[PDB]
RNA sequence: CGUCAAAGCACUUUGCAAAAGCUAACGUAUCUGUUUCUUGCCUUUUACCAGAAACAGCCGUUUGUAAGGUGUGCUAAUUUGACUGUAUAGUUUUUGUAAUCU
């Protein structure tokens, strides 16, 4: 809650002493809680959603090493249709006990 | 302003954005046996969800991990 | 190659984002959606193996199960507000059900037509009377209906019979004409322009 | 006084409606070296 | 150093991100909108109070201008629409309808004529009564942002493509681009004299362009870094000065920069908690207009 | 007619009325039509030379009427809204 | 619901699909006495797996077939024998094949966010894909 | 006989109708009564 | 005939099938064009005279311009506090952490 | 019915706010509780008796407004509001007793 609206070549803003040599790693960093600084933001949900759905996507390509694919829009439609090829199908309503039995999102693969 | 509480990253999950829960006096400190909340979050998919275990008076006196009952120096 | 393929990428992220933040049905990011109404299997199948709780299969919801007792009076008030009148044989109540069976709130208020009731209810009192009148032995229902140690009735084997008949006056065919078609409904004209609406 | 008295009071008072207050909040957080090892890269949580 | 009764004062409001704030023209009001489909009028000097609340707008307000006459208030809205908002009395005068998608940017003339763009890749000029596009020009791809010249015959749309078009009104010839910019183009911004353009994009390059008839090349005056944008894609607004001297620009990272329109930093002040959406200074006196998506907006010196 | 409405309104007191001749009259209405023929007392005529002449009792026809000057404290009288079927401005109460 | 020998014989087309509608009631009455082998939640899957089923068979009598008339179609919905609200989700592009209201609404989540099976299965992992919790569902999404 | 006095309109249903722990569904009123004389036989066993 | 309601209590001059000229405010008219005039001034030949409360015939009228024109927010939820800026120790957007 | 104007409209879910101003049914219906008094029955408390005053609670109602849902539309449907709303060359105004000069 600095209160002078100040220019910006006087921000470097330094500690001015000997450099304590005493000190260890773990109080080199500045914290509220016992781990670490946390701090409020204001970030839109849709933006955190998707660049955490990348970080995880990403974490499971190093983990499984299968990180072979590239993304576009016709890309979209050709990556579902091997799944869907490799999907049985679904069957017909009003068939109800086996022989092409109507299962819809619930069949297998 | 009772923001967040004190985990490891060992057991924070290996990903930079972790979502999790909490529910104020949920559960009673194991050492404080206080009125503490609980966080739950997810250390990584295809695993239970973790979950503190004590209060933020205690691992402030012990200078330990409130999930994995680790101290966060050694 | 390049520019037409960067653009339009670049113009699919941009356009994606406007669709996030100024969704046609979108509040923050999410489509908004009603609370709608499970199958009533559901709650069947809920209260037929939560049964009377001698389970462990079932002991974290204790609690909860024991912490509905505050609210039981309501639903209590809300159940005998709702009780089928005379002339009709079932009614069909908007229910509203704790997720572990716990408690069970009829969600409904009994809004008739105030005309039409006291109307149907002078039916019921001619037809009484004639039918004390004719009947000749009269055997009162007993009480308490069910034995002691009873178990409570299966709903299962509820849902087969018949559900026989009620009260219900012989209304004219050619004298009684206005009311004939929706005299002993519950909601008698909801679905015309002699109501608003449901 | 009068802010200090009226927020005790509040609290006091507020001890049966049902609580509907459900919004996220987004924090970011900064690890500090615990273990040794390389710290960590900074975290934004829900 | 001015009449604010406190250097800094942190304004309080709204229940979603703001996305847009203008100072009045005379100096004394300005108005805030956002997320929340709702603008309010504010008091620069005195119990810095609301007034007014400007309600009915059906979508978020993407952008908001002030009339000369300082009476009369055009809000752009998501909802595709242009409302016209009576200040003194808050009445809707007129829903200007007419585009095919979000309405993302809005500017004002110095004689009744109204400009916008919007996702359908089309700009409209709108009469203050008319009530009907009295000229549509159509593009390829979604336009961003827009300026008018108060001289009145040169409107400067910004989109996907990168590069600034000019287009003139009556002669409908467009065969001069603004080009330097490598991503979208998030605000424009005129001069007082109507010399020179500011731009600010996504490549996170702060730009200043030059409006006169001849150049001699490189239109281009000078180039700004440091203000950098996020991967919310927000439409990020620059600022010009009364004496036309600094110019200002929001960023992502929650600070607000000032220059001095000479190539050297002078203000990067912090004091958001997230996006900077919008920043604007007092036409008389040396305050600074900050807003940003933390439902919060900030006066300055 | 608001205008028909006036000159009803003036009934009883002291209107001059010119006629297409040019002479002028002043004395006291005491009937009008909606046609405005009118009828006068005590009426001081001035033809369009000057010269003054008296009448006690008139029916000016309504067609020859140029224009009258009704007393200023008229202005204030209540002008009615009229609906389509109504023929006199009055009061309204009903839908309009 | 429930109907009685002395009510308002349904419309014309009805008798020709009571046998099936009943067969559907027979397969409830089983799956609400079958009992264990599952979690609180997962032994309640098949009630909402028939339920769509039922409903997906009438709307596939009226809208694609066409062998059955608006009237006893719209009686069909007023008695409860189908879902109005998931007929309405159907017949919306990205919908089609919704497998229940619970996995698209999203108050009933703990962050805000529809169920897993809504997600295109081109943009999930092989680890996640897995069997809904709320209905068992496998992919709901339209590509799939 | 009171005048009525002037209150925001709250409900218990509703309320409970908002949170998660609560659906609805549509039954036969003897079946609803029948659930709601065994769950409260229920609740005072699990007392007792 | 809307157009003819917008000239309510303006003030107006008339030329008339004599020749001469009234100029006062509109009070009401009529659909024969039978136009109140208040507070009228005659425009014979200039000479004035106070003329009144006038009612026109119809007939009379030839003519009307006008001379002049006709005679003659709630609250909001926002609050200010003075506040100072924070610094935060940070640089970074938003999204990336 | 007609003209003009703006609003998609009908049904419905939830949130927020308000509900006597000029003596008058938010509810043509009708319960419970607390405090302070006066009583009844009374061996002491709860539970009670029946009248008052001052307060509260619960079951409901109406309106405004915000965001949604369903069914139908935007290649029109409906609703709300406003309106100095109608014919007519044959004497009482608008299909000319005018021009001529003075
Ligand atoms: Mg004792
Ligand atoms: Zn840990
Ligand atoms: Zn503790
Ligand atoms: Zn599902
Ligand atoms: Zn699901
Ligand atoms: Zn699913």
């Amino acid at each position: 809650e600095l209160a002078r609206n100040v220019p910006v070549n006087e921000m470097v803003q330094p500690a001015l002493g000997p450099a304590n040599p005493f000190v260890t790693k773990e109080q080199d960093s500045i914290k509220n809680s016992i781990t670490g600084y946390a701090e409020r933001e204001y970030v839109p949900n849709f933006v955190f959603n998707q660049e955490y759905y990348a970080n995880t996507h990403a974490i499971y390509g190093k983990r499984n090493f299968d990180d072979n694919e590239a993304t576009t829009s016709t890309d979209l439609k050709r990556k579902s249709q091997k799944i869907k090829e490799r999907r049985e199908d679904p069957g017909d309503p009003s068939i109800l006990e086996g022989d092409g039995a109507y299962k819809g999102p619930w069949a297998g693969y | 302003d009772v923001e967040f509480p004190s985990i490891c990253e060992r057991c924070l999950g290996d990903n930079s954005y972790v979502r999790m829960t909490k529910e104020p006096l949920g559960q009673e400190c194991k050492i404080c046996s206080k009125p503490c909340t609980i966080f739950r979050w997810i250390k990584e998919r295809g695993q239970k969800p973790g979950k503190t275990q004590i209060c933020v008076g205690c691992a402030r006196y012990k200078n330990c991990c409130q999930s994995c009952m680790l101290d966060l120096q050694f | 190659g390049n520019l037409e393929k960067q653009l339009n990428e670049r113009a699919r992220k941009w356009r994606a984002s406007q669709k996030s933040k100024f969704g046609v049905k979108r509040k923050q990011g999410y489509v908004q959606t009603e609370k709608a109404d499970l199958p009533p299997e559901h709650l069947r199948k809920i209260m037929k193996d939560r049964g009377d709780m001698s389970s462990r299969k079932f002991r974290a919801d204790k609690r909860s199960y024991l912490g509905a007792l505050k609210y039981l009076p309501h639903a209590v008030l809300k159940l005998l507000e709702n009780m089928p009148m005379p002339w009709e044989e079932y009614r069909e109540v908007k229910v509203l059900y704790h997720v572990t069976g716990a408690i069970t709130f009829v969600n409904e208020s009994p809004r008739v037509i105030e005309p039409h009731f006291i109307a149907q209810w002078g039916t019921m009192w001619m037809m009484m009377r004639r039918e004390k009148r004719d009947r000749k032995n009269f055997k009162r229902l007993r009480f308490p209906p069910f034995d002691d140690e009873e178990p409570p009735f299966s709903i299962d084997q509820l849902l087969d019979l018949e559900p026989l008949e009620a009260i219900r006056m012989d209304l004219d065919e050619e004298d009684d004409a206005p009311v004939m078609d929706w005299f002993y409904e519950n909601k008698a004209l909801e679905d015309t322009p002699h109501v608003n609406g449901p | 006084t009068k802010l200090a008295l009226q927020k005790i009071l509040s609290k006091q008072i507020a001890q049966a409606v049902v609580q509907q207050r459900d919004d996220p909040v987004y924090i970011r957080y900064t690890p500090s070296n615990q273990m040794g090892q390389a710290l960590s890269k900074q975290r934004i949580i829900k | 150093t001015s009449d604010l009764n406190v250097p800094n004062l942190q304004m309080f409001g709204h229940t979603a991100e703001v996305l847009v704030a203008r100072f009045d023209p005379s100096g004394s009001y300005f108005a805030s909108g956002g997320m929340d489909r709702q603008i309010l009028l504010w008091n620069v000097f005195g119990d810095v109070k609301n007034y007014g609340v400007l309600n009915g707008c059906k979508g978020a307000i993407t952008d908001l201008q002030w009339s000369r006459d300082s009476r009369v208030v055009y809000c752009s809205s998501s909802d595709t629409h242009l409302m016209s908002w009576d200040a003194v009395s808050g009445q809707k005068i007129r829903k200007h309808k007419g585009h095919a998608g979000v309405v993302n940017a809005l500017d004002v003339l110095k004689v009744e004529l109204l400009t916008s763009v919007s996702d359908d890749c089309t700009m409209k000029v709108w009469d203050s009564r008319s009530k009907d596009c009295i000229k549509t020009i159509e593009e390829k791809y979604p336009l961003t942002a827009v300026a008018i010249a108060q001289q009145g015959t040169q409107v400067f749309i910004g989109g996907i493509d990168g590069a600034i078009k000019i287009w003139d009104l009556r002669n409908n010839h467009c065969s001069h681009v603004l080009k330097g910019h490598k991503d979208i183009i998030t605000s424009l911004a005129i001069s007082k004299d109507g010399s020179s353009l500011l731009s600010n994009s996504m490549d996170n390059t702060v730009r200043i362009f030059d409006v006169k008839p001849f150049a001699s090349a490189q239109r281009q005056l000078q180039i700004f870094e440091g203000a950098i944008h996020g991967q919310e894609h927000n439409l990020l607004g620059v600022a010009w000065s009364r004496n036309s001297r600094f110019v200002g620009a929001g960023s992502s990272d929650k600070n607000v920069y000032v220059w001095s329109a000479t190539g050297d930093l002078r203000y990067v002040l912090p004091g958001h908690e997230g996006s900077v959406n919008h920043v604007d200074f007092h036409p008389h006196q040396d305050i600074i207009l900050s807003c940003s998506s933390d439902r919060t907006i900030f006066l300055g010196e | 007619s608001l205008c028909i409405k006036l000159l009803h309104e003036t009934q009883g007191h002291i209107v001059t009325m010119e006629l297409e001749n040019g002479s002028t009259y002043r004395g006291k209405l005491i009937e009008a039509e909606d046609n405005m023929n009118c009828q006068m007392r005590d009426i001081s005529v001035t033809a369009r030379d000057g010269r003054v002449s008296h009448l006690d009792q008139v029916y000016i026809r309504g067609s020859h009427i140029r224009f009258l000057i009704v007393p200023d404290m008229l202005r204030n009288a209540p002008m009615f809204k009229v609906g389509p079927g109504r023929s006199v401005p009055l009061p309204t109460r009903g839908r309009r | 619901r429930l109907r009685t020998s002395r009510t308002k014989r349904p419309p014309d087309g009805f008798d020709e699909i009571e046998p099936t509608l009943i067969e559907f009631q027979d397969r409830m009455r089983q799956i609400e006495n079958t009992m264990g082998k599952g979690t609180k939640t997962e032994m309640l899957a098949p009630i909402f797996q028939l339920h769509h089923q039922r409903s997906r068979y009438i709307y596939d009598l009226y809208y694609k077939r066409e062998a059955i008339s608006t009237e006893l179609y719209n009686w069909l919905l007023k008695q409860n024998y189908a879902d109005g609200n998931l007929i309405a989700k159907w017949k919306k592009p990205g919908y089609e094949k919704l497998c229940c209201l619970r996995c698209i609404q999203t108050a009933e989540s703990k962050f805000g966010s529809t169920c897993i099976c809504r997600v295109p299965k081109s943009k999930l992992d092989k680890d996640q894909r897995v069997r809904c919790t709320h209905c068992g569902c496998n992919g709901c999404a339209s590509c799939d | 006989m009171a005048h009525p006095k002037s209150h925001t309109n709250r409900s218990l249903l509703r309320q409970l109708k908002n949170t998660k722990f609560f659906q609805s569904t549509s039954i036969d009123w003897v079946e609803a009564g029948l659930q709601v004389c065994r769950q409260g036989y229920n609740m005072l066993q699990l007392l007792i | 005939t809307t157009k003819m309601v917008s000239l309510l209590n303006h003030s107006l001059n008339v030329t008339t099938k004599d020749g001469r000229t009234f100029v006062g405010q509109l009070l009401a008219f009529d659909g024969f064009m039978n136009l109140v005039l208040s507070d009228c001034q005659e425009y014979r030949h200039e000479e004035k005279r106070m003329l009144g409360l006038v009612i026109l015939r119809g007939e009379f009228i030839v003519s009307l311009s006008v001379q002049g024109p006709p005679p003659m927010l709630l609250s909001g939820p926002g609050v200010a506090r003075p506040a100072g800026r924070g610094i935060p120790l940070g640089q970074a957007p938003v999204g990336l952490a």
